[PDB]
């Protein structure tokens, strides 16, 4: 387990109010991943009730359960991408091998799209103020870098897995 | 992937109200930030699942 | 610990009434523990928000958090009521001397009453499925007889306190 | 008596009726798929709860 404070700390913000930024934008997946992924794979099903009727890719609790542990899974590489800065743990621990053992499982792979896009949007949500039942206890301002650069992991796990 | 479910679990803390949870003080300086990183397997939620399976249709936090 | 399955289980359901009924209202509490109390006590402040000013009951992430568990600590003791058909724990273990110990501290009796009917408020939606984000995944029948003796379980804590 | 401890008893339900089973979690005699666990423990302190009630405690939530 590893530790980052004072001066650690402060080689990874880097910079002054940006790197303030990042550490509130990284608490905020993490303080709120339970939501971000039941709210990702619900509207998931929602948009797609298919997937839950018989045989579907999250048919019975085992599945369904897999896929939520899935996209905890995915939302955490990102928000270490995000406090990090770069994708490369993202890649080589969670993507590298990823999509193919997608494929022999049989998890479809437009169901991952639709839950990736909403947890990237739930996440700039509450990076940008439009999260509208709780709201990160930040000061007020302006973090629509940090939302872009948090969209471009997402955009990295979408291109390997839809 | 080592198809192992861990992942980097960040846990970001605040403590610059000044409660300090007794021998908590793992890395160095006096700020009350501290960012902590460990690999942890991610579990199954066998509720979360039912949950999900009932309810994926109710529009929740205004999304 | 305690683990009851089997022919142990069976036994449970027979000197406890409605057995299943009765085990889909304990879990209906324990899975929604975090949110219960969380609605709970944003409850007892939005209705007062003097609490949480300055030197109020819950200001602070300290007394606030001190507050979040005691509510938690209650509604587990509740849950364990309804689990047995039977107070007699809550009764010696939570109950015996926290007016004592609460009005040595002036947490105030009228944030503790209105946190408590909120949990039993939240708790009696769960049972009855008038719970509007979440309903319980449940064979379809009448719980009342439960969702009554639970809110009177929640009556001795208030009862206690006042 | 309250003992002043935190401690409170946390109660766990089980229905495994679908068969999928987690290794190692079998600690009773039965194939009905149902469990119950109880066991006291300490109730923490989250100051991540307790900073997001502290901002968002006047927001109506869950259609209350
Ligand atoms: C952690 C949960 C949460 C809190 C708390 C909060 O304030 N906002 C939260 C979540 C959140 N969700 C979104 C966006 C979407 N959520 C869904 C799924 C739901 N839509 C459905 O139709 C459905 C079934 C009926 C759901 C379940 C969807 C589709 C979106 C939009 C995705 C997109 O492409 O834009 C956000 C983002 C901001 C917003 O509120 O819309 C947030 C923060
Ligand atoms: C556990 C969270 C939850 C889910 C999930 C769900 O589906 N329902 C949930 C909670 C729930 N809350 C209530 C009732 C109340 N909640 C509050 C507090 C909020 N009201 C506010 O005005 C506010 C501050 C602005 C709050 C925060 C209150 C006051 C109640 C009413 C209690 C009473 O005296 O009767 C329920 C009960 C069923 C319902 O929807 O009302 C539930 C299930
Ligand atoms: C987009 C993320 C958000 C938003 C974020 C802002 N944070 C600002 C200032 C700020 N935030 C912190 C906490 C942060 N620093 C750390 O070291 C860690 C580690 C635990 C954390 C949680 C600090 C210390 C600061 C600077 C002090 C202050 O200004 O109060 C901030 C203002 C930037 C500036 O002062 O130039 C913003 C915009 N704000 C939003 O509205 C969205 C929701
Ligand atoms: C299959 C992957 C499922 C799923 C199963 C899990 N159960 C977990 C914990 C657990 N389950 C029971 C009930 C079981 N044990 C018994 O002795 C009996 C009958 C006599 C039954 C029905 C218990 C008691 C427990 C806790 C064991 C303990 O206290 O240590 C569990 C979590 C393991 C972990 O988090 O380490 C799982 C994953 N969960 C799912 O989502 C799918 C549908
Ligand atoms: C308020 C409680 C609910 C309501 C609950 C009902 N459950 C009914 C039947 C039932 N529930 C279970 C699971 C339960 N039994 C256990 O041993 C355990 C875990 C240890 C649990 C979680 C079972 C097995 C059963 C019987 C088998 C089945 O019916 O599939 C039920 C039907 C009447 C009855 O059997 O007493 C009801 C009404 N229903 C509601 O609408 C509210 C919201
Ligand atoms: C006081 C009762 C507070 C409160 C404090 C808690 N902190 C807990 C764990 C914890 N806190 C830190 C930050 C601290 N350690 C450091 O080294 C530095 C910087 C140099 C900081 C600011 C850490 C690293 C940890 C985990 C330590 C470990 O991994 O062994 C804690 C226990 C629960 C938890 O782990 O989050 C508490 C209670 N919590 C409250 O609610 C009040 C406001
Ligand atoms: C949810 C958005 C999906 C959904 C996901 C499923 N995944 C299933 C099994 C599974 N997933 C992985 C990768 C996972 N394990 C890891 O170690 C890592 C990265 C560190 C992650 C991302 C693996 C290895 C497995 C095999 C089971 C295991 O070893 O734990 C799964 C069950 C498939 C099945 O056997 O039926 C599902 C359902 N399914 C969907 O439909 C949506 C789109
Ligand atoms: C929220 C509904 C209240 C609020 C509650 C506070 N309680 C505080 C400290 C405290 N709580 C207890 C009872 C607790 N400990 C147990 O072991 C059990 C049951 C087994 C329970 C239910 C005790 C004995 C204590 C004193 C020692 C301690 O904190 O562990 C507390 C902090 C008060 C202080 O700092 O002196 C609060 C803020 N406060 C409110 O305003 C609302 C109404």
């Amino acid at each position: 387990a590893a530790y980052v404070g004072g001066a650690d700390l402060q080689a990874l913000k880097k910079f002054v109010s940006e790197g303030n930024k990042r550490m509130d934008s990284v608490n905020a997946i993490v303080s709120n991943a339970s939501c971000i992924v039941s709210d990702s794979v619900s509207g998931m099903v929602c948009e797609n009730p298919s997937l839950i009727a018989p045989n579907g890719g999250v048919y019975t609790n085992r599945k369904m359960a897999a896929c939520l542990r899935d996209a905890e899974i995915i939302l955490r590489y990102v928000s270490y991408s995000l406090l990090s800065g770069d994708s490369s743990v993202l890649e080589d621990r969670c993507l590298n091998g990823l999509k193919e053992t997608y494929a022999s499982l049989g998890v479809p792979a437009a169901g991952n799209a639709r839950t990736i896009s909403i947890m990237k949007a739930t996440v700039i949500g509450f990076i940008t103020n439009n999260s509208q039942q709780k709201k990160l206890s930040t000061p007020a301002g302006d973090c629509s870098a940090l939302a872009s650069e948090v969209g471009g992991y997402f955009d990295k796990v979408s291109s390997a897995l839809a | 992937m080592k198809k192992d479910s861990k992942a980097p679990c960040v846990e970001v803390f605040d403590e610059r109200d000044g409660c300090k949870a007794a021998g908590t003080q793992k890395a160095s300086g006096d700020d009350g930030f501290c960012v902590k990183v460990s690999m942890k397997a991610i579990g199954f939620n066998a509720a979360e699942a039912a949950s999900v399976t009932k309810n994926y249709g109710i529009k929740r936090f205004g999304a």
